């Protein structure tokens, strides 16, 4: 950082610069004759360089009117980053989880040069490979883009035009990999408190294995036991029965996917009759998706709107389907599909169209990633059934390779003809 | 950019910096300066830590997979041969661990906000600023309109394909 | 054009799902290979392998033959009228497929459901898979029409275990699928009436690895074992007579025995030498054992080299006479230019292998793209 | 390693019968066979000195039993039958190297960013030699290693002290019945 006493004294080194540059170039000339009319009077008052005298007027009389504390920070003017919302704690946890990797890399490269026998220079140089290869592996996809970069630059015209578009398709698909792959624990949440998840999983996985061994020796010896011994193992097994349902209900929590967003379709109040009057709950509907081809969504019922919306966010990441989209943005062909009585239509358009539709089927197309579909909901437009509809006509289009592959014939865009 | 002051002191801090406009003299002594170098510099270095979020470091690994694997052959070879019967292999140790840090590290994105900056329109406006004149050789892109809406939100009007660079 | 549709029928295609098969479909000829039906077949080779969405190849036959081998009436017709030209591009065409079907970057599938004889074999044999029914007859009779085993035959019998290549490609000896899983030739078998079965299995199938097909052909084929009539059963006998040095040292060998022990199998096996032209046998020997310590691409140019020999009739008509002899006239009882062994030099036989390529003459050699291909077989 | 040296006798025999049926032409064919069994054994007597290194690498003093030329002749052919050799072992090695998954992920990735035809190809052999020479500095290591661990155990020691040419064998869909 820049202290600001160091910031006034730049300043005034510079105000000074200027001084002793103008005296300096007023020396020179004064002493080659040379009357000085274009330094006196041109450089101290009738420059006026960028009209900034009533600038300064004005701010030099708003700098003494007021009090407050002098070093009170204030909020920001030119702020509102706006993408500078995410979670702090996951961001600085990713960079010790990467310290902790690589300290344990450099504690093998610096064991491999303690060893005496080639045999144990082996073993620890397998060590460091299968350590290499599962915490500090490049993606093959990388290796890729690199050497389509090696061509890259010394390539000019038609080789560079068509590297630069291979290049960009790479791009796009390995920042789609890395964000949206579910193998990596990163790429998870917690929801709401409801490889450390991975050892906090093995734990208790190892402890239901012991309690499960004790359960079964204790059930064996209590087939052969009678009487207030009997009793007493029965009172045993239930105390053990009860730390095996509590771990069970440890291992149970709901995960959240980054990346995507969960957006209400219907919150509806429903009702039930007895004897004491009518019994009233919320359901709620939602959809999910990560605007690159994964769309689910899921059903359900509590006693409040808030917490059926919260059991429906919990489920909804239980449901995902994968679409098929062409070139990132419309479907390949014209679909027409109904479940129940809502008739759905649904039709591709160029890249500048936009997408045409109602509330729940714009949702659902925007959440899948499309950007250019007109559509028609006809007949019964229950909201549900219309969630329904959309995700069987979106699984019942024909793409060029499922084409491809059923009638064992090469389909070409036209337009490459 | 470095002189995140307090308002009020900052305020007072201003004149001073006016002063040195004033002149001719003062703009060209700002500019040839090694305050705005430092500026300059870090700016710099700012802008490449945060193309590491596009995986940059990742695609210079993979230019250079060849020669950061011929490295480790090279410290393997010689942590066999001369230790079969050490500024060597502390030196290889040193470099390939450089390598590891400056290849693998993932990128950082600091607390401190990023400076919004001005922009140009020269990719379908060239100007000359002397006169000012200017002559219009191209069109507009959709991509390059300087509003401050985020992208998701204004893709719910434009219905955009970004990522290719073209006006659709 | 519209000339090619009788190209297009002779070399039907067959798409599944990410596989393509090629079908021979010329039926007076036996399915007997033409120039177009060889042009036709690099060009859909060619286009299979650069295209990323189909995972692996076929090649099946219509009919009760496979392949009869290549078609030579025209070829004879041609050398007839003077020019050799039309001989020399069947020939370039037919070896750079045969190459080409050797260093194949997909895995590549022949259904042998038939006579599979001559260059059949070739475009068939350097493949990845190679499935034999009890339908599937090979047999090698070139030394019989007065021509040798070309097209990478004499890769493939070479590396035969024991002599049992040189006692093929002299006798002309049938071969059964069951005897062809033996010699390591065939990779699996199947029944001809369970042929749809593999073949649907095979049709769907998705993947790209070699050991996935591997592992579905052999869990929908056959499992047999040779029988004790087998030609393998008496491998002893050919390491014995078929190893000797010379021709003509075999011949006086399995005479001797003839006269003092009466092997049967001996007097048929000198019933099927003297049907031969005495040069191609000692050229089909010397290939033979030249082939057994060589890679394919110089298999392939020798070979050329002796047929762009023995088509330009520099020492001898046998190729003309035989054909004639064997498919026009039908009489069947050719007559050589050396009626006898003995009349068959050295210098005669070292003609057919001379370097033509130092003739100061280019289209003599076999051109071979080694440098795209990158050789791995 | 009776395969290797076996087909290196293959070869030689081979070749060298023909070298010398060109040398001395003159000779009946039994002199030929004495000469190639003399030409072998010393050969083979040159293996079991100091394997097929010595036979590639610098030039011995000639045996008084041949000439020098034939000497040099039967250098030169023991040298081109190991780079034949060691070409077909290469070709082998590539034939597996080609298809191995690594490259096999990178070959669908490149084919599915739109790479096709010569390019594609030449990426796949690209990355398939970088792979054997990986894995052939591996070998090289492994080699290192249990040289280093013999030699070391030998001296500690110290320390420590006070082809049929024609025989069937069926196998079918991997399934070895050679037994009677
Ligand atoms: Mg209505």
């Amino acid at each position: 950082t820049i202290s600001p006493a160091e910031a006034d004294r730049v300043v005034r080194d510079l105000l000074a610069e200027v001084e002793k540059e103008k005296q300096r170039e007023r020396e020179e000339r004064q002493r080659q004759g040379l009357d000085c009319k274009d330094i006196d009077d041109e450089d101290e008052d009738e420059e006026d360089y960028l009209g900034i005298e009533p600038f300064i007027e004005k701010l030099k009389k708003q700098n003494l009117k007021d009090d407050g504390e002098l070093n009170r920070r204030e909020e920001s003017s030119d702020s509102d980053s706006e993408l500078d919302e995410v979670d702090w704690d996951e961001e600085r946890k990713k960079e010790d989880m990467f310290n902790k990797k690589f300290q344990r890399h450099k504690e093998l490269l610096q064991t491999l040069t303690k060893s005496e026998t080639l045999d144990e220079a082996y073993k620890w140089m397998t060590k460091l490979d299968k350590f290499e290869e599962k915490h500090f592996k490049l993606a093959p996809e990388y290796r890729v883009i690199g050497e389509l970069m090696n061509r890259l630059k010394v390539a000019e015209g038609k080789d560079k035009f068509i590297l630069q578009q291979k290049i960009n398709r790479a791009m796009r698909l390995v920042e789609w990999k890395e964000a949206f792959d579910p193998n990596n624990p990163a790429n998870y949440g917690v929801i709401e408190r409801d490889d450390d998840m991975k050892e906090r999983d093995d734990i208790l996985l190892e402890k239901l294995n012991a309690i499960d061994k004790k359960l079964e020796s204790k059930l064996s010896e209590l087939d052969h036991t009678f009487g207030k011994k009997g009793k007493r193992l029965e009172e045993e097994i239930r105390d053990l029965a009860e730390e095996r349902n509590a771990l069970t209900e440890k291992k149970r929590q709901p995960l959240y996917r980054k990346g995507y967003d969960v957006h209400v379709i219907d919150v509806k109040k429903v009702a039930k009759v007895t004897k004491g009057g009518r019994v009233e709950r919320y359901t709620a509907l939602m959809v999910c998706g990560n605007y690159e081809g994964v769309i689910g969504y899921a059903k359900a019922k509590a006693e409040t709107g808030q917490s059926a919306m919260q059991k429906a966010y919990e489920k909804c990441f239980q449901n995902l389907h994968y679409i098929e989209r062409h070139e990132e943005h419309t479907i390949a062909h014209a679909i027409q599909t109904s479940y129940k009585k809502t008739k759905l239509y649904l039709w591709p358009a160029p890249t500048t169209t936009g997408m045409k539709a109602g509330r729940v089927v714009k949702t659902m197309l925007l959440l899948a990633g499309f950007k250019n579909i007109k559509s028609k909901v006809i007949g019964s437009r229950n909201s549900y059934n219309t969630v329904k509809a959309v995700l069987k006509a979106l699984n019942a289009v024909e793409t060029p390779k499922d084409v491809q592959e059923k009638f064992g014939r090469t389909v070409v865009e036209k337009y490459l003809l | 950019k470095l002189l995140h002051q307090p308002l009020r002191m900052w305020r007072r801090s201003k004149t001073e910096w006016f002063h040195l406009l004033k002149t001719k003299r003062g703009c060209r002594l700002l500019l040839k300066s090694r305050f705005l170098q430092q500026l300059r510099s870090s700016m710099q270095e700012e802008d490449l830590e945060r193309t590491k979020k596009f995986g940059s470091e990742k695609v210079c690994l993979g230019s250079s997979f060849a020669e950061h694997k011929r490295m480790k052959r090279n410290l393997l070879k010689s942590l066999f041969l001369s230790k079969r019967r050490p500024i060597v292999y502390n030196s290889s140790l040193s470099l390939y661990s450089n390598s590891t840090y400056c290849f693998a590290s993932p990128h950082k994105l600091t607390m401190k906000r990023r400076i919004k900056r001005i922009e140009l329109p020269t990719h379908y406006l060239e100007v000359n600023y002397r006169t000012p004149k200017a002559v219009v050789f191209y069109g507009p892109n959709i991509g390059h309109i300087p509003h401050d809406i985020r992208l998701k939100d204004l893709n719910l009007l434009l219905w955009s394909r970004n990522g290719r660079g073209q006006n659709i | 054009s519209a000339s090619d549709a009788d190209v297009q029928d002779q070399v039907s295609v067959e798409g599944k799902a990410k596989s393509r098969a090629a079908i021979l479909d010329r039926p007076s000829s036996l399915n007997a290979l033409s120039a177009p039906m060889v042009g036709r077949l690099k060009r859909l080779y060619e286009s299979w392998e650069e295209n990323p969405a189909i995972s692996f190849v076929l090649m099946k036959g219509s009919g009760k033959t496979f392949c009869s081998g290549a078609d030579v009436l025209p070829l004879y017709h041609s050398i007839n009228e003077g020019n050799t030209e039309e001989c020399k591009h069947f020939f370039g065409s037919l070896y750079n497929f045969v190459y080409l079907q050797g260093t194949y970057l997909k895995p590549n599938i022949a259904i042998m459901d038939g006579v599979t004889m001559g260059c059949g074999g070739g475009i068939s044999i350097p493949g990845m898979f190679r499935v034999a029914t009890d339908k599937t007859v090979l047999a090698h009779p070139e030394v019989q029409i007065g021509f040798h085993p070309d097209a990478g035959a004499s890769y493939y019998l070479s590396r035969l275990p024991g002599y049992l290549g040189e006692y093929l490609a002299l006798t002309g000896q049938k071969l059964d699928g069951v005897e062809m899983i033996a010699c390591g030739l065939a990779t699996h078998f199947c029944l001809h009436s369970r042929l749809g079965m593999v073949e649907e299995r095979i049709g769907k199938l998705l993947t790209d690895d070699p050991t996935v097909i591997e592992a579905s052909l052999a869990q929908y084929s056959d499992l047999v074992y040779p029988d004790n009539t087998s030609v393998l059963h008496k491998i002893e006998m050919i390491d014995r007579y078929f190893g000797l040095d010379t021709v003509e040292e075999i011949i006086e060998a399995m005479e001797n025995e003839v006269a003092d022990s009466g092997n049967e199998w001996c007097k048929k096996t000198l019933k099927q030498v003297k049907e031969a032209s005495p040069l191609s046998l000692k050229i089909t020997l010397q290939s033979i054992r030249e082939g057994r310590f060589q890679t394919l691409d110089q298999c392939l140019t020798r070979e050329y080299r002796i047929s762009l020999c023995g088509v330009s009739k520099t020492v001898s008509g046998d190729f003309c006479e035989g054909i004639r002899a064997r498919l026009v006239d039908k009489d069947f009882a050719p007559k050589w230019d050396p009626p006898r062994l003995e009349d068959v030099s050295k210098d005669m036989v070292d003609c057919y292998f001379s370097p033509a390529t130092d003739a100061d003459d280019s289209e003599s050699e076999l051109k071979l793209p080694t440098a795209q291909r990158e050789p791995y077989f | 390693e009776d395969g290797t040296t076996n087909e290196f006798l293959s070869r030689f025999v081979w070749i060298m019968r023909g070298k010398v049926s060109e040398a001395y032409p003159d000779c009946d064919k039994k002199m030929i066979d004495g000469m190639l069994l003399l030409i072998v054994e010393k050969v083979v007597e040159e293996i079991e000195r100091g394997g097929f290194n010595k036979v590639g690498s610098a030039p011995p003093s000639p045996s008084s039993e041949f000439s020098d030329d034939l000497w040099a002749t039967i250098w030169e052919v023991s040298n081109t039958v190991l780079k034949d050799m060691e070409k077909e072992r290469k070709k082998e090695k590539m034939k597996q190297y080609v298809q191995s998954p690594e490259v096999m992920e990178m070959c669908r990735f490149a084919g599915e960013i739109g790479i096709r035809g010569d390019l594609l190809r030449e990426l796949r052999f690209k990355w398939a030699r970088e792979k054997m020479d990986d894995a052939e500095f591996y070998e090289s290591l492994e080699q290192q290693r249990d040289l280093d661990n013999s030699i070391r155990e030998s001296e500690t020691v110290d320390g420590e002290v006070e082809k049929r040419k024609g025989k069937l064998k069926y196998k079918i869909y991997g399934l070895e019945l050679s037994d009677p």
